[PDB]
């Protein structure tokens, strides 16, 4: 019998790809650069388009964390940025709060 | 180990102090308290993970890590001695969910 990933497993793969963190059956596409559900797990068109619109906002979230693990390092930036990374620190916090 | 890097580098500061100090008295700390590994505030150097349903997996998890984050070993999450002055290195059970790893 086919793999069918139930409600609840892809729900909780979509949070980790929210999280930044690839699924059990759903993972990071970096050949797109956003998650997608993998075809040996068999799920139906819309459960796919859901989890590819889902995936949208992973991909959003790692460009965000990306960027300010980049920009964390520099002590050449400054203050004004170091304090950027902090505000949007602070509302990636709320959005992981919100998770 | 950074133990006896900082050893010697509290004799030189001793033999820098009282050399500034045209030999007046000190004040040393018992040996013991350099010399007793638990009384260090850093960590001291089960079931298999994955044979844990998810949610188990989280709970034991949750346990090591909570044991882990005051400085004490878990079950399935385990500290690796440090080399040289650096924050503590861990080994975890391989045997976990990939995405708990990461978590």
């Amino acid at each position: 019998g086919a793999v069918e990933v139930t409600e609840a497993a892809l729900v909780r793969d979509i949070l980790y790809v929210f999280q930044g963190i690839d699924g059990k059956h759903v993972k990071m596409s970096n050949a797109d650069n956003c998650y997608t559900v993998e075809g040996k797990a068999n799920l139906s068109k819309s459960l796919r388009d859901t989890a590819v619109r889902l995936a949208e906002l992973g991909w959003l979230h790692n460009k965000i964390r990306k960027y300010t693990d980049q920009r964390s390092l520099d002590r050449s930036f400054g203050l004004v940025g170091q304090s950027f990374c902090a505000a949007l620190h602070q509302e990636l916090r709320e959005y992981y709060r919100l998770l | 180990t950074w133990q006896q890097s900082l050893e010697l580098t509290r004799k030189m500061l001793r033999d820098k102090q009282s050399k500034k100090n045209s030999g007046q008295r000190l004040p040393v700390l018992p040996a013991w308290v350099y010399e007793r590994p638990a009384l260090l505030g850093d960590f001291l150097p089960a079931v298999p993970i994955g044979s844990l349903p998810l949610a188990s997996q989280e709970a034991a998890v949750v346990e090591d890590l909570l044991y882990v984050l005051v400085g004490v070993d878990g079950r399935y999450i385990s500290a690796q001695p440090l080399t040289g002055r650096q924050g503590r290195t861990f080994l975890v059970d391989p045997n976990l969910d990939l995405s708990i790893r990461e978590l």
